[PDB]
Order: structure tokens, then C-alpha cells, then sequence
């Protein structure tokens, strides 16, 4: 069932038949709609053109996990800034049709003579679909690339306007970029979808809009609702009174009346507008989302004491004050709270909304984490949400430890007929679960043990005892420094000394 | 020179009783000026609140009106609070099983049934709705101040 040629065959239909209820209920539309939710979306190519740093690249990415490992300096942050500038394009034809995107700034061209201008490259698989956007910018060259070939992208935008104009409660893609420092339409809920970029350590805000919601959800669980529940309050107890106690023909006669009333209560229920994600629901869900993210947890609840109100948590047996828990954590509560709300509001058909579809880009992850929580973030972000494809750059060797050897890419830089370039590896061992040494070594090429001056006298001593001169007035007075900074039960002293009386024995054993 | 002895006295009684003393009540001062006709006729969020607070300034002005709107909309949640919990669950039980005598009352229908059964357990459920009742007895002192 290709995606093409359902849409021709239901767009042919929709001309022929003029009345809109005739194509509302027809194959052709449930057709669409359920190849339409079986195709898993996730981007699978970029190419980069004298874009900043780099020259000229081609990347693939993987389907669920991409890890960017690399110094200072490398480009990790432009290819993410090229991915928000690709999506920003469909995000707006999304929206609306031909609708301008992002543009590239003139100071992101690269400052080489002999450049003229910059393209990015782009391409999106859906299943078997497949659409490539490219987008160029010329600073002064006389000759440029023509202009951005759009075509594709727009196709796929009339494809997602089609199937949501018919349909209500349809699904999107997510697409999320949490950046780093620098610096109607489901409006009733405050929560901004207009901009991709969302910024950390704002607990503050999140606090509020928490607060805000809570009211209102008490607030709906009041007044009509109130009235609905008092008239179930009655048929179900006359359910029970006519047909538990007296078990042991007029005693029969009330179950009909019973019935009625019953039947009656149903229509207060059938003219009752859709949930459409209402106050209550969505409380709920976020709640236990984040319960689900942090299991260390018992309850989350807002607590108006006899003077204030505060948010306390259970853990083991101790109650902790929202306010207690450290940078970290608050860092990490943020993040996942948006992008659970995102999700939420996004998928408003599906009965779990935790398995919708999109891309989420991150940037460094490790940013004020103990190491204690660093080497558990990976699984639970993979783990919490199973359908989403991620991209990560990180810093740490810790996070480096908890992810396959598949999923790695490291940047160099190599000199290539005169001209110096980056140039992407892969890591030649399997790096899940070995120890943090071996991992900062494997994974990221750089010594583990540091250059100080009190190692100078380390070495020197090591050689001297491994060329039997260990006897000599000058590895005696070096022994005095040696013993002095590190002490006699210093395990590298014990090694030492045990190699000393190895080779004591052998030499005693050659003397005879 | 001015004289303070008096009112130095005064005060640390008052500073001394409210010291062993969980909830000591203190006298009331204000001033109500000719300035408050634009105080009604014309920041980070408070979460704290307490009986000092009243005491910064002995004259009403400006941002007191202010204070008054967050200060009531506090009450207002924390009887939304206890309108819930508990106080809904005796409100269930004790509803519908006084719906189901008086309907049967109404029915006239036809072991005397479980008419006898269904009034103790009402009674039950009175009565240990009455011993909930905590403080001023009337849910507890939220809803009732709010009224
Ligand atoms: N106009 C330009 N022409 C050439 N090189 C440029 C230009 N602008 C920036 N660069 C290069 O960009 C490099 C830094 O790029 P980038 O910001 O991607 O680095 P990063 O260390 O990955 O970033 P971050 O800390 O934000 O993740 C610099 O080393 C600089 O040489």
C-alpha cells in the first residue's frame, strides 16, 4: 500500500463526488488513515556544503539513537543548527502553505576565498515515501544554486492538511530542539507550539503553568459535573436494592423503572462534548508520566496548608519540599515535563499517547548532572518513550559507557591534499559496559592518566628498576620523593616493591 | 528628649506571651486616610503568609488592595481543597441511602424488607459524619470563613 497511490486514487474520488459526507465515510479515507499510521517517520541523510567550520560532508543517521562525540570546536553544534533550519521549512508549510522559513545568516558563510556559496541538503523517508529538501544561499559569488527546491516538502504538507481537514483527532509529527544558553490551536492551555526552540532551567515557569492547571482541574470536577454524578449516585444503588437484598410480581416490575432511569442518566451523557484533552485528563496523564520517568518516587501533590501551599513529594518514608531537589534533578523535571507535554497534546486519539512519532534533538545532556545520574539518563529517555528518534552530543565518558557501539560518531580532523577537513569514525570496539577509563580512551582518543609533574618522578623510578639498576645512589634518592608524596601503602608503591623482589630472585637465581 | 519607657514595657509583654504561645492574638491598628479614593479607584508570586505582614505600615495605600485580591483567592482554593478527600465520600453514602428510604416510603410497594437495616445503616453513617466533624465543625474553618 504505497502512500502515492492512495492519495491519488482518494483525491480522484474526492473531485468526482461533490457532497463532503459521501467521501467522509469511504475505503478510500480509511485506507489512507491506516497506512498513514503504521509509517514510522525519522530523517535518514543530511549533506553539508561550505556551511561554517565544514567544508563538505555527508551524514547518515541511525533510527532511534545518534550519539556526536568531538572537542571543542568541531562542528557539533552546526550540524544540529542545520537540522532546525531544515525543519523549520516544513514546520511552516506545515502551518500554512508557502509560508518562508528560516534563512541562513550571511556571517554562517564560510570566510574562505575561494567559497562562494552554502547549501544544505535534506531527506526524509516515511516508510517507502521519500522527499529531499535542499536550501542555499550565495554571499557574493556570481553564480549560485538557483533557489530552495521546495517541491517536496510541499506535497507532504498538502498530504498532512488533507487527512486532518476531513478527520479531526488526527496525529503530527514532534519536532523539539532543547538549544542551550544562547539568547484556538489548543492556545487555552498556554503552551506555545509556534516556537521549536525551548530552553532549560526555567523551573519557575513550569512551576506556575503546574499550578494554574491544578486550579483549573479542580475547578472542572465541580458544578454540572457534580449534578451528573449525584443521578448515578441513585440508579446504581436502586440496581443493588432490587436485585441483592431481596433474592431470597410488583418487586419485578420496578427493575424496568429502574432501567428507564438508567437510560435516562445516558442521556446526560450522550450530550456531553469529546474530552479533547480537557483539564482533568491532561493533569493526570502528566503526572504519571513523570512518576513513570522517576520510579524512586511514591506520590506527587499540592498541599494548601493552614497558610501556604507547596508541592511534596514521597520517597521511601520521607516527604521532601519541591524547592529541596538539587539543579539536576529540576533540570531534569523540566525537560521531560515539556516534552511530555508536547506528546500529550499532539496524539489526542491515541489511547496511549507515549507512542507517538518525531525526532527530538538535545544538546549537551550532561550539563549540570552528577555522575551518579548520568549513567542512568540514556536508558530511561529510551525506555519512557520508544518510538521517537533522538540525537545527542555530550562531553561526559560517563554517558559514553551506556550506549552501543552502532550509535557513535566521532569528528577528526584530517589534511587532505593541502586542504584541512573534518572527517567522521566510528569507534572499532564495543563500548557498553566496559569500565570509564576504557571508554574515555576507545571513545574519545585522549590519555586517562595525567601529565603532572609528580608523575615525572614515576616513571623514571619504573625504568630504572626495570633495567636491574635499582641498587644505584640515584634511584635510592628518588625513592625519598616518591615515598614521601604518595606514602609506603599506595598500591602503585606495592607493585612496585613486588617487582623489586622479583627481580631480586631472579638475580639471585642467575648469580648461583 | 523623648519618653519610651511605657510603650517599651507595653510591648515586650506582648513580644513574651507570643513567644510560649502557639497562636497569640495581637491588637489591631489602622488609618484609613483621605488618600484611599484612588487606592481603589485607581511581582514575584506570594506564597507565604502571616500575621506580621499586616504589620509593615500603619496606613492603607496602594499595593494593600492589591494583596487583598491574592489574599482571597487563597481562601477560595483551600476550601476547593476540602470540598473534596473524604468530605465527598460520607456525601455519596449518606445521600443515596436516605434516597433509598424515601423512595420506598413514596414506592409503597406491596421481614418487613430491609427497611429496618437500611435506617441503621443511615444512622451509622450520621453518626460517624457528626464525630468527623473537627474545629469549628461546620468543614472545618475554610468554608465557613470564605462565606
Ligand atoms: N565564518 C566562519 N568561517 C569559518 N569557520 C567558522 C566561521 N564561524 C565559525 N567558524 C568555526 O566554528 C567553530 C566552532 O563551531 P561550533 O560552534 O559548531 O563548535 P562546538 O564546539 O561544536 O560548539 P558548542 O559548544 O556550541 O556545541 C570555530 O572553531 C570556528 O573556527
Amino acid at each position: 500500500m504505497n502512500l502515492e497511490t492512495c492519495y491519488v486514487d482518494f483525491l480522484e474520488l474526492e473531485s468526482h463526488v461533490i457532497n463532503e459526507d459521501y467521501l467522509k465515510e469511504s475505503v478510500e479515507l480509511q485506507k489512507l488513515i491506516s497506512t498513514l499510521n503504521e509509517s514510522k517517520f525519522h530523517l535518514n541523510k543530511i549533506g553539508i556544503h561550505d556551511f561554517k567550520r565544514i567544508r563538505e560532508l555527508q551524514i547518515s543517521l541511525e533510527d532511534d539513537l545518534t550519539v556526536f562525540v568531538g572537542d571543542n570546536g568541531f562542528g557539533k553544534s552546526t550540524i544540529l543548527d542545520a537540522i532546525a533550519i531544515v525543519l523549520s521549512w516544513l514546520r511552516s508549510n506545515i502551518e500554512k502553505e508557502s509560508k518562508p522559513g528560516t534563512y541562513i545568516k550571511s556571517h554562517e558563510v564560510n570566510n574562505s576565498v575561494d567559497v562562494e556559496y552554502a547549501s544544505i541538503d535534506a531527506n526524509i523517508k516515511l516508510k517507502d515515501f521519500n522527499t529531499s529538501i535542499l536550501i542555499t544561499k550565495a554571499k557574493e559569488g556570481a553564480y549560485y544554486s538557483r533557489n530552495n527546491e521546495l517541491l517536496g516538502v510541499k506535497k507532504l504538507a498538502s498530504i498532512y492538511r488533507l487527512v486532518n481537514k476531513y478527520v479531526d483527532n488526527a496525529s503530527l509529527p514532534l519536532m523539539a530542539y532543547y538549544s542551550i544558553a544562547r539568547s484556538k490551536t489548543v492556545w487555552s492551555k498556554f503552551d506555545v507550539y509556534d516556537e521549536i526552540e525551548f530552553d532549560r532551567n526555567d523551573f519557575t515557569d513550569f512551576f506556575q503553568w503546574l499550578v494554574f492547571l491544578h486550579n483549573r482541574a479542580s475547578q472542572e470536577k465541580l458544578s454540572e459535573s457534580q449534578t451528573t454524578i449525584n443521578a448515578l449516585f441513585s440508579d446504581i444503588q436502586s440496581l443493588k436494592a432490587t436485585l441483592t437484598q431481596l433474592s431470597a410480581s410488583t418487586v419485578i416490575k420496578g427493575l424496568e423503572l429502574s432501567l428507564k432511569e438508567k437510560l435516562n442518566y445516558m442521556k446526560s451523557l450522550q450530550s456531553g462534548e469529546h474530552k479533547f484533552n480537557n483539564a482533568v485528563s491532561l493533569y493526570d496523564s502528566v503526572i504519571n508520566t513523570i512518576l513513570k520517568f522517576l520510579p524512586e518516587f511514591q506520590w506527587i501533590k499540592l498541599v494548601y496548608g493552614d497558610d501556604d501551599y507547596k508541592i511534596i513529594l514521597k520517597k521511601g518514608e520521607v516527604e521532601l519540599d519541591i524547592q529541596q531537589l538539587s539543579q539536576g534533578e529540576k533540570t531534569i523535571f523540566t525537560l521531560v515535563g515539556d516534552l511530555a507535554r508536547r506528546l500529550i497534546l499532539l496524539n489526542p486519539n491515541l489511547s496511549n499517547p507515549l507512542l507517538g512519532y518525531g525526532i527530538v534533538l538535545i544538546d549537551e545532556i550532561d550539563l549540570h548532572l552528577h555522575p551518579q545520574w548520568q549513567q542512568t539518563i540514556i536508558e530511561r529517555l529510551t525506555s519512557t518513550f520508544p518510538n521517537v528518534q533522538f540525537v545527542i552530543t555530550t562531553h561526559s565518558p560517563q554517558v559514553l559507557s551506556t550506549v552501543s557501539s552502532r550509535s557513535v560518531r566521532i569528528l577528526q580532523e584530517v589534511e587532505v591534499d593541502g586542504v584541512n577537513d573534518l572527517i567522521v569514525s566510528h569507534p572499532d570496539y564495543q563500548i557498553k559496559g566496559v569500565s570509564n577509563q576504557d571508554a574515555l580512551l576507545y571513545g574519545m582518543r585522549t590519555d586517562p592518566i595525567p601529565s603532572t609533574k609528580e608523575n615525572g618522578w614515576l616513571e623514571e623510578y619504573k625504568k630504572l628498576v626495570e633495567l636491574n639498576r635499582y641498587s644505584s645512589d640515584e634511584a635510592l634518592l628518588l625513592r625519598e620523593k616518591v615515598i614521601k608524596h604518595f606514602g609506603l601503602d599506595h598500591p602503585l608503591v606495592q607493585e612496585c616493591d613486588d617487582l623489586i623482589s622479583v627481580l631480586e630472585f631472579k638475580n639471585k637465581i642467575n648469580q648461583h | 528628649n523623648n519618653e519610651l519607657l511605657g510603650v517599651k514595657k507595653l510591648a515586650s509583654i506582648y513580644r513574651l506571651v507570643n513567644k510560649y504561645v502557639d497562636n497569640a492574638s495581637l491588637p489591631l491598628m489602622a488609618y484609613y486616610s483621605i488618600a484611599r479614593s484612588y487606592i481603589g479607584g485607581g511581582a514575584k508570586t506570594k506564597t507565604v503568609w502571616s500575621k506580621f505582614d499586616v504589620y509593615d505600615e500603619i496606613e492603607f495605600d496602594r499595593n494593600d488592595f492589591t494583596d487583598f485580591f491574592q489574599w482571597l483567592v487563597f481562601l477560595h482554593n483551600r476550601a476547593s481543597q476540602e470540598k473534596l478527600s473524604e468530605s465527598q465520600t460520607t456525601i455519596n453514602a449518606l445521600f443515596s441511602d436516605i434516597q433509598s428510604l424515601k423512595a420506598t416510603l413514596t414506592q409503597l410497594s406491596a421481614d418487613s424488607t430491609v427497611i429496618k437495616g437500611l435506617e441503621l445503616s443511615l444512622k451509622e453513617k450520621l453518626n460517624y459524619m457528626k464525630s468527623l466533624q473537627s474545629g469549628e465543625h461546620k468543614f472545618n474553618n475554610a468554608v465557613s470563613l470564605y462565606d
